[PDB]
């Protein structure tokens, strides 16, 4: 499991405020490099990273039409949504598109993606086998059918495997310096000796990349969850990231709980304590 | 390159 | 559904009184995509509220990050007020280096 090209899309039906806000975001690992925010002066595809900027006019243009077109197809979807739900014409909503490909170091994608979400819940998604859909709610059921006969997956599958994998290695091969740069976390626990007879150890993990990580605590070997506390992986801005997990402990056990840090940059899973 | 809703709606 | 935003008011660089910096208000785990983020310095609002991001996680859960250039001191109090649908009132979150 190594690299990916993930494209994030959001259609936001803002009733009365005009046509839904449409936006596309391009990703490789945890890096936004391209964007398309409907509400813009020059509505071209934006180079949201310097490395991609090497791409010619043929690219940005060949992409603008891509986005702009999709915006229209979404408009339809949004409109059609209400119908499928008897919902008020004056109600706002969101249609989310998440399509990408997780390609392995050698070169073969480990997984292709093409999924949907209306507002927040999963709507319909192209399964693991890359050849079949999934219907969350009854609405999606219509779609699975619609898409089955039309052979919608076939058209997609060849992208995730095609231009996705094909453009992935290129986006990397021409901007790998800027990209790749893997960083390990520099963890360490803190010990707040607050009153109430209970002290809490906080295990931070900083300066890492990729963002994707895993962090935990182990009390004398015992795994613990319904007691732990972990903040979302917040970005450090400087290409790096931060994060942490905390566990309350009775003032006097301390040596009994230990934090774990697993990350690509790390050789073995980092175990520590206070 | 990004994917495209191939005008294959809901 | 309608999920609650998990705010985090931290700094882009380890805090040093006098040493300039960046204050991030990385907001996450929230839905719908509408939200309002204000970076406040001593109660008042921060003019150049440089904000950035606007995307979402695997579980669809939206995310965005605000960030103003600032400088710590012992006194100057900084916080980040987030107003969002999932909540009844704008939750304000103060800056706390010591963690």
């Amino acid at each position: 499991m190594s690299h990916s090209l993930r494209y994030f899309v959001t259609a936001v039906s803002r009733p009365g405020f005009g046509e839904p806000r449409y936006m596309e975001v391009g990703y490789v690992d945890n890096t936004e490099f391209v964007r398309f925010d409907s509400d813009a002066e020059n509505p071209r595809y934006e180079p949201r990273a310097r490395w991609i900027e090497q791409e010619g006019p043929e690219y940005w243009e060949r992409e603008t039409r891509r986005a702009n077109g999709n915006e229209q197809s979404f408009r339809v979807d949004l409109r059609t949504a209400l119908r499928y739900y008897n919902q008020s014409a004056g109600g706002s909503h969101t249609l989310q598109w998440m399509a990408g490909c997780d390609v392995e170091s050698d070169g073969r994608l480990l997984r292709g993606y093409w999924q949907f979400a209306y507002d927040g819940c999963d709507y319909i998604a192209l399964n693991e086998d890359l050849k079949t859909w999934t219907a969350a709610d009854m609405a999606a059921q219509i779609t699975r059918r619609k898409w089955e006969q039309a052979g919608a997956a076939e058209r997609d599958r060849a992208y995730l495997e095609g231009e996705c994998v094909e453009w992935l290695r290129r986006y990397l091969k021409n901007g790998n310096a800027t990209l790749l740069a893997t960083d390990p976390p520099k963890a360490h626990v803190t010990h707040h000796r607050r009153p109430e007879g209970d002290v809490t150890l906080r295990c931070w993990a900083l300066g890492f990349y990729p963002a994707e990580i895993t962090l935990t605590w182990q009390l004398n070997g015992e795994e613990l969850t319904q007691e732990m506390e972990l903040v979302e992986t917040r970005p450090a801005g400087d290409g790096t990231f931060q994060k942490w997990a905390s566990v309350v402990v009775p003032l006097g056990k301390q040596q009994k709980y230990t934090c774990h840090v697993e990350h690509e940059g790390l050789p073995e899973p980092l175990t520590l304590r206070w | 390159r990004g994917p495209g809703r191939a005008f294959v709606t809901i | 559904m309608q999920k609650t935003p998990q705010i985090q008011v931290y700094s882009r660089h380890p805090p040093e009184n006098g040493k300039p910096n960046i204050l991030n208000c990385y907001v996450t785990q929230f839905h719908p995509p509408h939200i309002e983020i204000q970076m406040l310095k001593n109660g008042k609002k921060i003019p150049k509220v440089e904000m950035s991001d606007m995307s979402f996680s695997k579980d669809w859960s939206f995310y965005i990050l605000a960030h103003t250039e600032f400088t710590p001191t012992e006194t100057d109090t900084y916080a980040c007020r987030v107003k969002h649908a999932s909540m009844a009132e704008p939750k304000t979150v103060y800056w706390d280096r010591d963690m």
